[PDB]
């Protein structure tokens, strides 16, 4: 199962 | 605030103007060196061409061997020295000294935040700000796509995803209009998809993630976000 | 094979081809430098316009947060990126290639060797300096490929072997080119020093005396020339 978005950049 | 007096502002603005004059003088010095090297290249081109067009006559007349040995042994070293000659020390020295009076990273961030506060206070659109369509800015300043990206990134650091979304969209807009820029759409879409998700727009974040993946199919976080968005949506 | 320095046409051909490929590499350097210069010129033009805008009214300008942000970023970030481009070296490819090719370059012994071959052929076949300097250039009009420094060097090689005949020929040619105003690294006084000795050894006192007087005109403090003048004037009187 996928994970919630991490910080961009 | 970086500026502590009007006189300080005036001095720095005049200093920058003087640095442009110094830059133009550097350009002239490089042009003069390059003209010299081009002349040298043309001469060497003639000399080598003249050898190959009569090889037997070349070896048969002794001035030719003498000039060729000297040229390779000695002249190419003089040419090498000229190629290696630095023309930038005057300009760089000057800029280095003047940088004593320049703002730093903290001041640049400070100024970005002050622009964002202005935008918030007067509810100004990003397009109105970027195109300079404000009194006292018109035909004075306009923002590049990369400037828009930077303001978006500043908002992002304050967890203002509302302004992150707005500024990233403006950047993306100017890239679509055909602006040549150092920022790539993939970077803009990374931040934009993230801000849109924080703002509670699931469908839009998914869409933007897909646009990113069209440009960079192996972007790891975007692939993970795609799987995540699809999982969450399938359960709603 | 024609007598002279090279042992075969192919030996010469390989050296010339090495030089040709280096000229191509030099052209690539020029192209890279020109491209970098074009970018800097465009940047300078933009900044010229932007700084004019700011100077018109500094207080009014920076008083608005939009202009303030652009100014701060330009000073902190943009001038740093411009500096980085100014400092960027465009010559690495050319210098690396030139460095590697020198494995196949001739050396000092080859340069003196080719000088001596020229002198041997000039002596053997009684060639004047013009015939030598024209080489195998096409056409019947004379042109010379030799600098004043080249002539001086040939004269010195001859001087070393006590060939004052060829020392005279080559030094006179160097002096002549200097008199015509050729910009050169060689000092007229140094030429006159060798030439005046060579001429006197061939038996020309009047000319030795004249050259000594010419030298002293250039350098009144020259201690030998001053001694030489007194000496030549004495024997002329006897």
């Amino acid at each position: 199962p996928p994970g919630p978005p991490g910080p961009p950049g | 605030g970086f500026f502590t007096s009007i006189g300080q502002m005036t001095d720095l603005i005049h200093t920058e103007k003087d640095l442009v004059t110094s830059l133009k003088d550097y350009i002239k010095a490089e042009e003069d060196k390059l003209e010299q090297i081009k002349k040298w290249a043309e001469k060497l081109d003639r000399l080598t061409s003249t050898a190959t067009k009569d090889p037997e006559g070349f070896v048969g007349h002794p001035v030719n061997a003498f000039k060729l040995m000297k040229r390779l042994n000695t002249e190419w070293s003089e040419l090498e020295n000229l190629v290696l000659k630095d023309m930038s020390d005057g300009f760089i020295s000057n800029l280095t000294i003047q940088r004593q009076y320049f703002p730093n990273d903290e001041d640049q961030v400070g100024a970005a935040k002050a622009l964002l506060r202005l935008q918030d206070t007067y509810n100004l659109d990003t397009d109105t700000i970027s195109k300079g369509n404000l009194p006292g800015v018109k035909h004075k300043s306009f923002l590049t796509a990369e400037d828009c990206f930077e303001l978006g990134k500043v908002a992002y650091t304050e967890a203002d995803y509302y302004h992150t979304e707005l500024w990233m969209e403006q950047a993306l807009r100017q890239l679509d209009e055909g602006e040549i820029s150092t920022i790539d759409k993939v970077s803009v879409l990374d931040y934009l998809s993230y801000a849109v998700y924080q703002q509670g727009d699931l469908d839009k974040a998914l869409l933007l993630t897909k646009k990113l993946l069209e440009l960079d199919p192996e972007h790891q976080r975007a692939n993970g976000n795609l799987k995540y968005f699809e999982y969450i949506m399938a359960k709603e």
